[PDB]
RNA sequence: CCCGGUGUCUUGGGUG
């Protein structure tokens, strides 16, 4: 609830993840590099408080602009056996050897987003057109395709790479043959291709 | 909703004006085009029947 | 329609990172990459291995979907029954499933630039995201809360070369825009590697073993441990060296330091080897003249895509089992150093009073160019700024080695002196319109103020830190220099 | 909706202990204890029932379609 | 040279030292007992009726976590290695439940106890909805009000962890060694002073503190690790233990098996 | 949609080996070994075990990717003995370790009961 | 001396002002006083002042590209329609902008 | 092919047991249609028991 | 005539320091014994002292240097910035050609010393950006080098490649022939659309 | 009651406890301001709770007193897209698109205002168990 | 068979930021002027203040791809408590009497301060310190 | 007995 959204970048099944000596295993993992640049303070604080609270049974008052402290419930933690700070000693999974580094540790209410990757996946190999330009329909619901638009363009002439550029929005589009008369340059030839 | 459109980014509307002190979220507030121009009642506000 | 305009043979879903995969590979999902089909001609060399694709369908993969006849007809190969009755003849297309090694153009909106679309190679995986090696994200200005990618896939012989020889990502790792890499060391492998590259890393025989292997240039040799007796030691530098190849030199000096390096800073490297310094930022972040850049100029883009994919594979092992947190421990100061802190910002907020009193009874210097209330305001910014900056250096002066917080500022992956300084000490003056908060209220910012009231805590000083917790006044004004953001 | 079968984080089967304590909260006895006495000592196991929230006495009250 | 001392013991959980090994081994019997060793569980519900307020797959979700008795079923063979048709009395055990509301109020509640074995395995004691006395109802899956019915058939089958983890035959296992850190395996955080600030082990009085003069053993190795596997009943906390060594044996054995047919 | 069968970790496809050996000519004397649909339980437990050989010169492994129950592994040892012969020793030495450690337990057991 | 408004001509011919190096922020009064090619180095100050500000560093050609370009045609060419769409391109080119 | 679109029970291999419906028959390996997961697999025509008057009789209905 | 990509910060070698510093750094006088080449550093030391024809060489050496930072401290860098992005980076090349032909040691080198001056006076004039025999097209491919050639020479410098660097007569052919390849090379691409 | 015409008359007091002066120095704790500009203030109103200010939103974040601006703000918007029972009816409720969240869990660290809120009775996510590290790699 | 030898005094032994290296600087009982400041591993060889120590400098332990050593062979190390294997990555030819050697191994950073008489064989690719008592 | 496709214009909220 703190702004710090993320999507899932693997699963790992119970035995290999971080255990404490508990026999604990996260459910979730998020990366400490969250947390000085977007200084959600709050975020630990939450965490904090929420084992002081599951471990004495209570939901703790959280209310903003309120007397208490981070001290306040750091002396709670300790006198329930569990370090101050909310660290816990934990073990490599692959291996059971120690992590030289002790792991803040706790519950944390997290919320489910509407988001999900099966809901934005989209390909398109060819399919149904637009009757008026003869181009690919737009929308994930039509099979449509993605929009190459005029970013883009410039980007590949930047690479320098004409040919890409011109088979991109020719031959994996809407190309058209037509004829035009040599004297008067219009496109006012009738071709009757079968009586040539 | 404060009707004043997406045209003209301008640099009133859309801020924090200190008079909205306990009368809209300072908080609520959507990214993008209406960002600042559609507001929100904090919870313990009424209006004038 | 014209200047830009939709297309086939295009895809998109959710990015997720993979450090496990090389610099110039995209992960690319089953689903998507039996919907995309290349057009491969029929010759000689491999009519046999095209038929095996015939006979396995569009449902089976590796696949195929249409065969095309110099004439044009299509045969569908979802309603061909008799598919095990057709004979290939050279000149015909398969259009195949994709499949490995085939490049395929990268593209992340909005394209500001031309490292926005690169080639990739093309690795099949399971599930349903696409998968990037993370030393690409910065180029593409890509994170993974969400972004979404395009993918597309060009349809013939001479396109496929035009991506591999032009815009393939090991020719893009310098971009002309600043003569210097745009693509380094990112997060978690750049903080790691400070901590490994420490002069007092050690690492015993057995983990050293599966490092070595880690490195897939790795020569098979393994280097003599830097402790002999009483027991095999390897310094983290020296396994760190072995991803960096052979020939490469690079001398940088920070701070007018010696060849004996007291506080271990400075880099030498000889002969692809590195004889003293803390790996950072300044050596392989992003920086011109760093390692990146050298081993682009002595090796050429081949070799330094595999620089990127080596360190990572090394590092991302070794940090797993050191392992590597943040708490909230992290953020606190000791009682000694609050209480220095709390001078600092009182001492502050009497030159504050002086200057005030100064104004109000025409004692006050005038700046050239300035009004009496335009100096006034002046002086105090000044004031207030060089507070919090003093209030901060003191709070991270205190900080351990240890500290967790300091590794990630000292390796420079995320975070600067500020956010020490507002999490610890002091988050400090609140900006609106380059000013301090204005009087919205009829000669007050708030009605919890008398009127004419210029001291800090009227005009938007926010004393507290966010570990303490703001006060409510100070809250709001928070809250407004956070909208103008 | 109705108490999970498992504690999520460590597998413990919780979802024979919800009976047992609503009716210790009855007793008179706080959480804490009440927790304490169905033996369930790790704090994962603890959420799951402390945290919990019982829906399905609400739903049951729309009368059956059929 | 391995030695064993059990400190507690009961029907579900045992709590034991493990001695003279290596750190892998105790690290891989940890990991084995989780994933590997097989257990039976629901894996195929067949709802003729179900109008309840929860829906039908929700409920039928709730069913394949029901721990069921295990004990003989290293007789029973996967269903995926059967011989047979479709399904028989070799490979899986059918359940059956049915419950109703009869009255105008108040509520049924169904529970794991009306779960009844209707076919399985002969003589093998497997299928049988774990229970902690006799008088215990046991888990509950659902509520019924009047005129609401739940009519279903379970078929169970043997598995493993690796596929899902209904399967597991364990929740937690504690685990820890070195309670002083006297190998230094660990560099302690801390503000003051880091003895004070880190709490005890609840074994720190099974070995003895390090001397404040005693110089470092860098030779010394892990040694002592100390281990408590808890289960759900589906197994018996020494079944475990005796199983898990027993699976680790023959994935051992089968490797040996290929490198002498290979050549 | 694009989950692979979870069963797959475990159950070895018909025209793949669970297990493959290859030289690696570079240097004398080192075989690399795949493993197939196996994890880190059975790898760690080989590698510890095979360090502590006398004979053993080298052993490593890595597991490529998580989403693949595979991994490789390096041998090599001195030039008297043979790499393939040396692993036979190892699995060997802990299927004994692993028998006699069930049986104190068992014997332990009882007098518990 | 640094000055408030824009006046360079006159300033220049103020005993005791050294004529050969003054120096203003307005181009187009540079162009009017002092010709095309002081025009280009002025224009290029002006701008690599604006970028290296905020500490960044773009090489030289790319600024030094888009300053020629406003100068080609002996006066300034803005870099909107009233410049751009002044120049003997194509029709086609043109109304793409 | 009077195969199509009639439900089908799988008796060999790792789905064994599994309800279906045949989606694409085009010849000798179908696509079942499994009612559990949401996906369409390729199976061979040894695999299949089929739906008839009695039971799940072959495919001789 | 560059592209982009293929510039690196170097310093010049003729800009920053006292006249004083200057001339201890590049001046060669075959006449004053003490403030001549090192004879430890050199095999034909004893052919060395005295030579006028040597000397009237090594005048116009050093008169160029003059000329350079002359006109490079007037005209094109008034500041005194002497780090500017330039092609072909230098600093480099010679420490890798220290590293393949092991240049450490205290022997003595048999490189000659006209060797030297007429190496790298014939080297400027390989540096093509444009090919051509007009007059027009020499002109400017002379201006098109000129900040590059002058860097070269700052470098190159007699007292420099002997006592500080100390190439022999392998090394020194090889970074010559580097140098002209790795211009080339660094030249923009026609097409580029830059 | 009083709106935003004659809020700018009146002097407020934040807390009642800043009503009467007092007689600290923990080093943990914020400090409270001092007020010196003015000598003695004469109150007119005091706040309920301060806390009122914010909105339905911003009321579910824990601490947003210890919270950069911009993740306030981004919380507000992201709430209302979290799948949680949106009602108790929803079997006999036919919308276009509905989603119920298995196994809800009310948080184990709430606000006072979410008890109008009525959030732990229909509460919109779960208490995972988290750890901060760097652990493979697959997190950065 | 060594290339140089001699006893040092500790002058100053400063742990620092670190926990697990110091620093030491030491002179020689013998000569002076000849001065020798190196890091070293506190937890492997503690060392103190005013310590007498024997170090060797070889360019082999003999009486390329490292293996555990076996028992029965037999090198210069069995007579040492602590050595290590290092690059030499600065030779200064000092003017008059100085002679600096810089040596790093893996990062633990040596330098030999002394005279051309007793360092001139030190020129070369490789050195391995051995240090006794 | 092959081939076989269906929508256009606006409004409101999101995502990055
Ligand atoms: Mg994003
Ligand atoms: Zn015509
Ligand atoms: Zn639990
Ligand atoms: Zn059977």
């Amino acid at each position: 609830r703190h702004g710090q959204k993320g999507t899932i970048g693997v699963t790992y099944r119970h035995e290999d993840m971080p255990f404490s000596a508990e026999g604990i295993v996260p459910d979730l993992i998020i990366n400490p590099h969250a947390i000085p640049s977007r200084m959600t303070v709050a975020h630990l604080i939450e965490c904090l408080l929420s084992k002081v609270g599951s471990i004495r049974g209570y939901e703790g008052d959280a209310t903003p602009f309120t007397d208490l402290t981070v001290d306040a419930v750091s002396n709670l933690l300790r006198d329930n056996g569990y370090q101050s700070r909310g660290f816990e000693v934990m073990y490599n999974g692959h291996t059971g050897k120690k992590l030289m580094a002790q792991v803040f540790f706790g519950p944390t209410y997290y919320q489910r987003l509407r988001h999900m990757v099966d809901d934005k996946i989209h390909a398109r190999a060819r399919g149904p057109v637009q009757v008026l330009t003869r181009q690919p329909v737009e929308g994930r619901s039509r099979d449509g395709g993605l929009r190459f638009g005029e970013m883009e363009r410039d980007c590949m002439i930047a690479h320098g790479a004409a040919g890409f550029l011109k088979e991109r929005l020719m031959e994996a589009s809407d190309a058209f043959r037509v004829h035009v008369c040599g004297i008067c340059g219009l496109m006012s030839v009738i071709a009757n291709l079968k009586k040539n | 909703n404060t009707p004043i459109g997406r045209d003209g980014k301008l640099a009133k509307p859309r801020q924090l004006h200190n008079t909205h002190w306990g009368l809209v979220c300072p908080a609520e507030t959507p990214e993008g085009q209406a960002c600042g121009l559609v507001k929100n009642l904090s919870l313990l506000s009424g209006i004038s029947i | 329609n014209l200047m830009g305009k939709r297309v086939d043979f295009s895809a998109r879903t959710v990015i997720s990172g993979d450090p496990n995969l090389e610099l110039d590979q995209v992960g690319v999902p089953i689903s998507i990459a039996k919907t995309l089909s290349y057009p491969e001609t029929v010759t000689q060399y491999n009519i046999h291995r095209l038929t095996e694709y015939v006979r396995n369908g569009p449902n089976e993969h590796p696949g195929a979907k249409y065969v095309i006849r110099d004439n044009g007809d299509r045969i569908d190969l979802r309603y061909h029954k008799r598919a095990g009755d057709i004979v290939l003849q050279y000149g015909w297309k398969v259009e195949r499933h994709l499949m490995d090694d085939d490049p395929v153009l990268f593209n992340r909106q909005p394209s500001l630039h031309k490292m926005s679309m690169m080639a990739h190679r093309v690795k099949v995986m399971p599930y349903s995201t696409f998968r990037l090696n993370l030393s690409v994200t910065s180029p593409y200005n890509a994170d993974f809360d969400g972004d979404e990618m395009n993918l597309h896939v060009p349809q013939s012989e001479e396109t496929r070369a035009e991506l591999s020889q032009l815009c393939a990502v090991p020719l893009q790792i310098v971009s002309p825009q600043s003569n210097k890499p745009v693509m380094g060391i990112v997060q978690d492998t750049l903080c790691g590697v400070r901590k490994m590259t420490l002069r007092d890393t050690f690492i015993e025989y057995e983990q050293v073993m599966n490092m070595l292997f880690w490195v897939p240039s790795w020569d098979g040799v393994v280097p003599q441990p830097a402790i002999l007796k009483p027991k095999p030691l390897w310094t983290g530098k020296q396994l760190l060296s072995i991803a960096i190849p052979s020939g490469i030199h690079l001398q940088r000096t920070d701070g007018g330091n010696s060849l004996l390096s007291p506080k271990d800073n400075g880099m030498l490297i000889v002969d692809g080897k590195v004889m003293f310094g803390v790996v950072d930022k300044k050596t392989v972040g992003s920086g011109g003249g760093g390692l990146i850049h050298t081993v682009m100029r002595e090796k050429g883009p081949k070799i330094c895509a595999e620089l990127f994919g080596n360190i990572q594979k090394v590092v991302n092992y070794w940090l797993l089992h050191n392992g590597f947190s943040i708490g909230i421990g992290d953020a606190i100061a000791d009682a000694s150093t609050m209480k220095e802190i709390t001078h600092a910002i009182s001492s502050a907020k009497e030159q504050v009073q002086e200057i005030i009193y100064k104004a109000q009874h025409n004692e006050l210097e005038l700046k050239p160019g300035m009004t009496l209330r335009e100096s006034f305001e002046g002086e105090v910014s000044r004031t207030l700024n060089d507070a919090r900056d003093s209030a901060g250096r003191s709070a991270e002066m205190n900080l351990k080695d240890l500290n967790n917080v300091k590794q990630m500022v000292s390796a420079g992956s995320k975070g600067s002196f500020i956010n020490i300084a507002q999490m610890s000490a002091c988050v400090g003056q609140q900006m609106v319109e380059g000013k301090r908060i204005a009087f919205g209220f009829a000669d007050r910012s708030l009605p919890h103020f008398t009127k004419d009231d210029f001291s800090p805590e009227s005009k938007g000083f926010v004393e507290n830190s966010y570990l303490r917790g703001l006060t409510p006044q100070e809250f709001f004004f928070h809250a407004m220099a956070g909208r103008e953001g | 909706m109705i108490i999970p079968v498992r504690c999520f984080s460590c597998g413990k089967v919780v979802g024979d202990k919800w009976d047992a304590y609503l009716r210790l909260l009855e007793e008179g006895k706080q959480e804490g204890d009440a927790l304490d006495e169905l033996k369930l000592k790790r704090y994962c196991c603890r959420r799951m029932v402390l945290t919990h929230v019982d829906l399905i006495e609400k739903f049951l009250r729309y009368n059956p379609l059929e | 040279e391995p030695k064993v001392n059990i400190i507690n013991a009961q029907d579900d959980e045992v709590e034991l030292m493990l001695s003279d090994v290596n750190l892998s081994l105790a690290n891989s019997l940890r990991r084995t007992m989780l994933a590997e060793v097989p257990t039976l569980a629901i894996d195929l519900v067949e709802i003729k009726m179900n109008t309840s307020v929860l829906a039908d797959e929700f409920i039928s979700h709730r069913l394949g976590l029901i721990p069921l008795v295990s004990e003989d079923v290293e007789e029973m063979k996967y269903s995926r290695d059967c011989t047979c048709e479709d399904y028989c009395d070799e490979c899986s055990v059918v359940l059956e439940l049915s419950a109703r509301h009869e009255g105008e109020e108040g509520t049924t509640d169904v529970y794991s106890s009306s779960l009844i074995k209707v076919s399985g395995p002969g003589n093998l004691n497997v299928g049988e909805p774990v229970r902690r006395d006799d008088y215990d109802q046991g888990i509950l899956l659902c509520k019924l009000r009047n005129h609401q019915e739940l009519n279903i058939r379970c078929i169970a089958k043997k598995g493993i962890a690796k596929e899902h983890a209904k399967w597991s035959p364990c929740s937690a296992i504690a685990f820890e060694y070195d309670p002083h850190n006297k190998l230094k395996h660990t560099d302690f955080w801390f503000e003051v002073d880091a003895k004070k600030e880190w709490p005890d082990s609840k074994y720190a009085t099974w070995e003895e503190p390090p001397k404040p003069g005693e110089v470092f053993d860098y030779k010394a190795k892990p040694n002592r690790f100390y281990m408590t596997v808890e289960t759900t009943g589906s197994l018996k906390a020494n079944q475990v233990f005796s199983r898990g060594i027993k699976t680790l044996q023959e994935k051992l054995a089968n490797v040996l098996f290929e490198l002498e047919n290979s050549r | 949609m694009n989950a692979p069968d979870r069963f797959e970790l475990f159950i070895l496809p018909d025209d793949v080996p669970k297990l493959k050996i290859t030289p690696d000519s570079r240097v004398p004397n080192c075989i690399i070994i795949k493993f197939e649909r196996e994890d880190h339980t059975l790898a760690n437990l080989l590698r510890e075990e095979l360090a502590l050989y006398p004979d053993v010169t080298f052993v490593a492994y890595k597991v490529e990717h998580p989403l693949f129950a595979n991994f490789v592994m390096r041998l090599q040892t001195e030039e008297g003995t043979r790499p393939k012969q040396a692993l036979e020793r190892a699995c060997a030495s802990i299927i004994n370790k692993l028998k006699t450690l069930d049986h104190k337990f068992n014997e332990e057991w009882n007098i518990k009961n | 001396l640094e000055t408030d408004g824009i006046n360079l001509a006159e300033v220049m011919a103020v005993p005791g002002v050294d004529s050969s190096r003054t120096y203003s922020n307005s181009f187009v009064e540079i162009l009017s006083v002092l010709g095309i090619e002081a025009t280009r180095s002025s224009l290029y100050k002006e701008i690599l002042n604006v970028i290296a500000f905020d500490g960044s560093y773009v090489n030289y050609r790319h600024m030094a590209l888009l300053v020629d370009v406003m100068t080609s045609r002996g006066y300034l060419m803005a870099i909107t329609r009233h410049g751009i769409n002044r120049a003997d391109t194509g029709a086609l080119m043109r109304c793409s902008f | 092919d009077p195969t199509l679109n009639k439900t089908v029970k799988i008796r060999q291999g790792g789905y064994k047991g599994k309800i279906g419906i045949v989606k694409e028959a085009n010849g000798d390996r179908f696509r079942v249609e499994l009612h559990n997961p949401n996906k369409t697999i390729p199976i061979p025509c040894s695999f299949l028991l089929i739906e008839s008057t009695h039971g799940w009789v072959p495919y001789e209905d | 005539g560059l592209d982009g990509t293929q510039v690196e910060r170097q310093t010049i070698d003729t800009i920053p320091g006292s006249d004083k510093a200057f001339h201890k750094r590049y001046y060669v006088d075959l006449m004053d014994e003490k403030n001549s080449i090192k004879p430890d550093v050199i095999e034909y030391a004893a052919d060395i002292l005295g030579d006028v024809e040597l000397q009237k060489e090594l005048n116009s050496e050093y008169e160029q240097l003059v000329s350079d930072r002359k006109f490079l401290r007037e005209i094109v860098f008034v500041n005194g910035d002497h780090n500017w992005p330039l092609p072909v980076n230098l600093r480099r090349i010679i420490q890798n050609a220290q590293q393949i032909f092991h240049l450490d040691r205290a022997k003595a080198s048999d490189l000659t010393i006209p060797e030297i001056i007429h190496g790298v006076r014939d080297l400027c004039k390989k540096l093509f950006v444009l090919r051509g025999e007009n007059e027009l097209i020499k002109e400017a491919q002379q201006n098109a080098t000129s900040l590059f050639q002058c860097l070269v020479r700052a470098r190159l410098a007699t007292r420099r490649i002997l006592e500080e660097f100390r190439l022999n007569r392998d090394a020194f052919e090889w970074v010559l022939g580097t140098i002209e390849a790795q211009f080339q090379r660094s030249l923009v691409h026609p097409g580029e659309m830059v | 009651y009083v709106d935003g015409e004659e809020e700018e008359t009146i002097m407020i007091a934040m807390t009642p406890e800043d009503l009467q002066t007092r007689s600290l120095n923990d080093t943990a704790k914020r400090i409270k301001p001092e007020m010196s500009t003015s000598s003695h203030h004469t109150f007119t109103h005091c706040e309920i709770h301060p806390s009122m200010i914010l909105g339905v939103a911003a009321s579910i974040i824990p601490f947003p007193d210890h919270n950069q601006s911009p993740r306030n703000t981004y919380q507000s918007a992201m709430g209302k897209q979290a799948m949680g029972v949106f009602l108790t009816n929803y079997n006999v409720r036919m919308d276009t698109m509905a989603n119920i969240l298995y196994y809800p869990q009310k948080p184990l660290a709430k606000t006072q205002a979410m008890e109008y809120l009525k959030f732990r009775e229909l509460p919109a996510g779960q208490n995972a168990i988290v750890a901060i590290a760097c652990y493979s790699g697959y997190n950065q | 068979s060594a290339l140089f030898d001699d006893i040092f005094t500790v002058q100053t032994v400063d742990n620092g930021r670190y926990n697990k290296v110091s620093r030491i600087i030491g002179i020689s009982t013998t000569n002076s002027a000849i001065k020798l400041t190196l890091d070293i591993n506190n937890e492997m060889f503690p060392v103190s203040q005013d310590d007498s120590l024997t170090v060797t400098l070889a360019n082999s332990l003999s009486l390329k791809s490292w293996r555990p050593p076996k028992p029965t062979d037999k090198s210069l190390a069995d007579d040492y408590d602590y050595v290590m294997f290092g690059t030499v990555y600065k030779f200064e030819e000092g003017d008059e009497d100085k002679i600096k050697v810089y040596v790093s191994f893996g990062g633990l950073l040596m330098c030999l301060e002394g005279g051309y008489k007793s360092l001139a064989s030190l020129k070369q690719d490789n050195l391995y310190i051995l240090i006794r008592r």
